[PDB]
């Protein structure tokens, strides 16, 4: 019953190597979007905007690239701050 | 008049939320009784507001004998008729058990009476129900449409709408064996149809956009029980011939425990497994991740189903949007001390810190009508009619 | 007798099929009413004889006044307890509204009647209920067995095992908190005890680079589980029950309320309030829809109408395999080549009568009963010794005679 | 009043280290007596006052024959009373024995009037001690909170966290039951439940769809731990507990089993009964000498010798980082700079005067507390600050 | 007999399945004070004889006055000791603190007797104790054969052996130091030997391209090591411990006051001081809690709580195997049928009745003594022989015979 989060995930990372973050996605997500408590979000496409939760902070990305490894996607990051 | 998070909005943001709405990775649809009033049919008032009219030598008994229904409620046409039918079912039971030979005539002609007025309204057409290509004509025409869209602004690998009504007419089949499209319902078989609870699970593909699903609540005109215990599906042109021309043109009811509509034989252990399968499935689409729901025709009227939408806006990926076209009067009433459940459950959540709900009102401009037009087109779909002028050329060749 | 496909078997094959099925991704084992009578149960047959010997009044009017059972049906023991307990609800729900309030005496103090008889007949000891370690008497070591046994055929990478049964009683849980075995049913805590359907998602793990578990559905309830109407399931011990609930449903002799949740009715839709019931059904069928199952029944006598409706669902997928147990198979065998038969045996013998190598029963009185059951189950071999090397010196042996 | 090394710090050169520290490999906490003091607890010597008020007869008995105490300490409240228990209780098998009927009474008599007073005090609830839900109630606010920021602040690949702790009340307990959260305590069963000191080794994992468990360790015991037959120890809940032997214990008088209870360390010589206490603190050690390890300190009076040696050993290893509050360092620093003050100032004076940067020291009297404590340690971000949950709860329970 | 799985099985399958055994990654031996009767040792029950037979008159005051022994126990010689001290260290604390100087001094006397008749069945050589070349003697023998085994069984890359013992004798090291193998025990260090616990994870490795070396632990200490402060443990040797403290002791009437450290007690933790018995039992839980892991056990007997409560929990890992030696299985067996019997034999019955095939106990009197233990162990094979051509040939040539 703990909340520990009140928003959905997108993926788990799987590598880095520098300062390019390269992320696995999950199953069923297809059409670029996400939703939560305010509304609807586009997660997919490059020059958009990403988090990851690490701990007590929240690391910030922009996307660059986007491919194949029912398939299995990729993306690649660029990180720019914390929150 | 149109409340999104308690406050308001204006048309275009609104369009432009519907679309993102629709391209989410589970989509459904909750229609009601007042969708089918554009097409011949009949909403649940005027049901009463004839029953009382044509039969009020039985109106007596109901209310001083047997206490099946209140004055204030039959005054004001305000009586749920699916529990009537099924209270009554449930009393001529115990009569038929014990021997009692009053109480068991004096149901037969109450029963007769009440599916006798919900039928006659259930067929949108009427000597013309036993015929062919039904769907072709001018009345199932926004039908067709909601159908289109809902299938062509999926993407490969995404999965099939989902359809839940609460009525018991064929406006949906007929309209769909004439587009080209076929829909998954539970019963398999032409010559000893049954019912398999399983193909729900399955789906199509080829080998060298086909298919949808549909969950009916509440039953409908085509199953039956035999001397066998098992359900069975029919077609229309069967059914008006064996247990259809005889209820509206005759005075016949010894078969009660026969009829799969509206909701009313429910303590058979045979019949209740078909009922409790659909809600059961309800209650699981309806709790996914990212999920999407429209309601149109439907009066909260029903304390189930308030208590199972109520229950799943705790997860924070499920959105609801409702059409309301009584939402000014409904405000007044329960301003000052008043109003009926199905008012105050609405303006309870028309007051909240919540976007995933959104509530449109306007009359005219909260009917089924205008929900179509609300939902787009793909750019590259085709319209114009350009294989017509084709088939008659073809006809004169006599 | 042995018939798979509705051909005939024999012994040192079957033994030889268990063994290979046993080696399979998914294992089940669904259990009854009769896998628990060499533990102090009963059967539904002696609970009428019970009710017939106590409470003779109400019998009268039982079947003069309201023409709810038959002379000989009673006389002969055949009568069925789950359709007249949802006959007795019917008759109340009509008086409470026509407002007979005589009528509406009779069918509580014959419920209350009908509810405290199958109450006293899952307390396997009777007064030391509420005592501790029951589990390590002697009728409770083929319920030790079955235990060790599944957690044993088990492979490293392969998941773990699940129990589904229909009882009320606490046989598997005394016979487990003895080994020392963590079972899972989808409760947590001890001072206040919730129910919450995520933690049948849940394993071990060592805390370096204990692990025995399994799980358990109970599909009509228990006597260790109340609720308070605030939509919240809670669980409680063997002797805070007995103390608080229990004693007073068997000897002070009152009414009955809601104390405790239990399904012993013929429709379980009819309680629109359960949702607990709605999760253990949606896991059964999700596990045998999977490919590389098995399943074994026992002491389950076929008359669930929404039980065998998923059964024969799931025989329609090339990759699931069941046993059956039924001692008394050739009086069904006989009442249905006579036209007559009841619904259970119409049932087992057209599964019986198949023609797929995916479905085998298992008759022959004695022969097919519990403690059989668990003696044809295998232990493992460790080492496996292939022994083709012994071939060749043992082969010889026979030669010199 | 704070102190690193001997010199001052500010409070954002404090508050900027407390982070540092809480993102480390190994964390955690030792609390005391005084934590449960904004719930309805008490002190040792708000013990023994009231002891002394109502047994003033007992009192000579236990002077003057026996020699089981004394007087300067006596009268400035400074006696342990849990290492008094243990000795009554030596006292009594050694008389069964030799079979001295004229001592047997005289030291029931005693028992049954210390813990009837040491019970009385560990409720936290008074009769409202068997019912359920007792975690919402707003005493028990900043238990909660303490949990929920050790939790969510741990990364993938990061062991979970334990909680020492000396007393035997059940709040911990009760708040995590409250959040859904579950802690290990060495037990499993329901119908019987058995300590199994291997399982202290386990954990969780999710299959398909997990880390919201925690370690806790009880020094001293528990009052639903108790002991039936020769070779195993069972708990209890308390409801059961409180039906069973807790109530004689506060309402009749002359009440006294024997050997059956756990709680406070005080039948320490059998060898089913020690087993029990010597495995907390192995544990203990084994956790305070890994590398990269932190430990906060909060209502500990530093009155025990094995404890401060442990501590003391394990500040050799340069990894190892520790956090104190005390909120006398004046009244004591004086008292001990003149002529001398008492073995817990000395001790805790001694760590002041050092050329540790990995030592730190905290006063300032109500500066100090648990309610403050529970404040300096960092809240998440995404962690939600908001309850759109009960709202929704009110109408779901309103509709009808 | 041999059992297995709570079931019989044979001499030739056992004599394979040790083979079987020993091919794994972990190996390990836990011995006792019986495998020390071959060279000089003692048992308990031997120790009260001359603790009756040379001190007589305080006797009568333990079963006088005190009352903590009865005549029965005394005549019949079923007396614990390591019971009895725990109770002689109780009556003396109660005295000290309410100062009676009469109990002092008639309870210092006791205790010193008790830790010299324990003192003088160590040495296994009376006077020759302090000599050299003590392993060459013909009774060192069989602890030389196990070593040896024990050692030549490892492929590369697998980990070195482990040994567990309790008694305080030196027969493992005079038998390593005469063969050339050096044996680690924590200490290091010839001049200061001093305890240092990270010693325990090194390991010798050779230049270019010698790897027979071993772990010993000993769990309840030795006769030459000694304390001085709370932070520090020293060892010496052995000619230098008879000098300094063994030889008073023995021969003087002085009250024990802590020269050497041993725990014979029962309650090993009221020791509030001790350091090394917690990184031993910590190893030995870390070692018996890993996968592929064998022990065998020899000379104990199922006295204490800390081992037989570590035993039960590592046999819920489905990769863990043990053997046990234990002659008197039938009177054990015997006794508690009809109710009687102490927990010795209790605890072991338990394991002779289970369900899982990883365990194996063995009986039979001297024929589950220490020699025989090591002529089961198998010598390997160097050249190992695929040997098809050799069953082929005489194969063919049975039948002309
Ligand atoms: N042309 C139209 N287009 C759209 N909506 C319309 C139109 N005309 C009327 N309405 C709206 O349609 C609504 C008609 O509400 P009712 O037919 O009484 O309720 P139900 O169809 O759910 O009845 C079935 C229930 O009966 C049992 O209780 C079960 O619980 C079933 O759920 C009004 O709000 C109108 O504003
Ligand atoms: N020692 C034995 N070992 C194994 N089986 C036995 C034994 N003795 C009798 N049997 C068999 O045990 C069987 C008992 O059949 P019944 O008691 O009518 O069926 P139920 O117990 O499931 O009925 C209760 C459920 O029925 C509803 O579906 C509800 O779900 C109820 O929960 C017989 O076939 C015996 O041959
Ligand atoms: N609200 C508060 N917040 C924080 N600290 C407080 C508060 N109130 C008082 N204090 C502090 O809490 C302290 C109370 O100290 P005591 O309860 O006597 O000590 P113990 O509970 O460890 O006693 C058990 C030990 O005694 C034996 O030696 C055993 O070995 C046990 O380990 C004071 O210093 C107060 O400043
Ligand atoms: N030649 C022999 N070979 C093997 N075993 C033998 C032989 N002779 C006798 N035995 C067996 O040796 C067994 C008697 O061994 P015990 O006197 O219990 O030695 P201990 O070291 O356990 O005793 C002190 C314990 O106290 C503390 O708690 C520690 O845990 C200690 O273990 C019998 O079963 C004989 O069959």
């Amino acid at each position: 019953l703990f909340k520990l989060t009140e928003i959905s995930a997108i993926g788990y990372v799987v590598g880095l190597e520098g300062e390019r973050i390269r992320i696995n996605l999950h199953e069923g997500l297809q059409g670029r979007l996400a939703s939560h408590r305010k509304g609807v979000s586009s997660v997919t496409q490059p020059g958009d905007l990403i988090g990851f939760d690490a701990g007590n902070i929240l690391v910030v990305a922009r996307v660059t690239d986007m491919a194949f490894v029912i398939p299995l996607r990729q993306i690649i990051a660029y990180a720019i701050g914390f929150v | 008049s149109i409340y999104q998070g308690g406050n308001k909005l204006n048309e275009d943001d609104f369009r432009s939320h519907v679309y993102s709405l629709c391209q989410l990775d589970n989509v459904g649809v909750l229609l009601g009784a007042g969708a089918s009033v554009g097409c011949g049919g009949k909403t649940m008032k005027d049901v009463w507001k004839s029953f009382k009219q044509n039969y009020p030598e039985l109106l007596g008994a109901l209310i001083d004998k047997y206490l099946l229904v209140s004055q204030i409620d039959s005054d004001n046409n305000l009586v749920n008729v699916e529990l009537l039918i099924d209270e009554a079912t449930k009393f001529l039971s115990v009569a038929k058990t014990r021997r009692c030979e009053d109480e068991e005539e004096e149901f037969r002609k109450i029963l007769s009476s009440l599916y006798k007025e919900v039928t006659k309204a259930a067929l949108l057409t009427g000597e013309q129900f036993r015929e062919k290509n039904q769907g072709k004509k001018d009345a199932f025409k926004y039908h067709k449409e909601l159908i289109s869209k809902l299938i062509s602004n999926r993407q490969p690998g995404q999965s099939a709408p989902a359809i839940f009504t609460t009525n018991y007419d064929l406006a949906l089949e007929w309209a769909a064996e004439d587009l080209g499209i076929q829909l998954f319902n539970g019963f398999s078989g032409l010559h000893t149809r049954q019912f398999y609870p399983q193909n729900f699970d399955l789906a199509f593909r080829n080998v060298n956009h086909y298919h949808a699903y549909l969950y009916k609540l509440h039953g409908s005109l085509t199953w039956y029980q035999n001397d066998s215990l098992t359900v069975n599906e029919v077609s229309a042109s069967q059914a008006y011939d064996e247990y259809i021309n005889d209820i509206i043109n005759k005075d016949d009811f010894y078969r009660g425990q026969h009829l799969i509509y509206p909701g009313a034989n429910k303590y058979s252990h045979t019949i209740g497994f078909v009922y409790g399968e659909m809600f059961r499935r309800f209650g699981e689409f309806i709790s996914k991740p990212q999920t999407a729901l429209f309601i149109n025709g439907f009066g909260f009227g029903d304390y189930h189903i308030n208590r199972i939408i109520l229950g799943a806006l705790l997860n924070p990926s499920f959105h609801v949007v409702i059409y309301y076209p009584e939402l000014k009067e409904a405000i007044t009433k329960v301003s000052k001390g008043g109003g009926s459940e199905a008012e105050k459950a609405i303006v309870t959540l028309k007051n909240m810190a919540f976007n995933q709900v959104t509530v449109v009102g306007g009359g005219s401009k909260a009917y089924f009508n205008s929900f179509v037009e609300h939902l787009p087109y793909p750019v590259l779909f085709p319209r114009d009619n350009i294989v017509d002028e084709l088939v008659e050329a073809i006809a004169n060749l006599s």
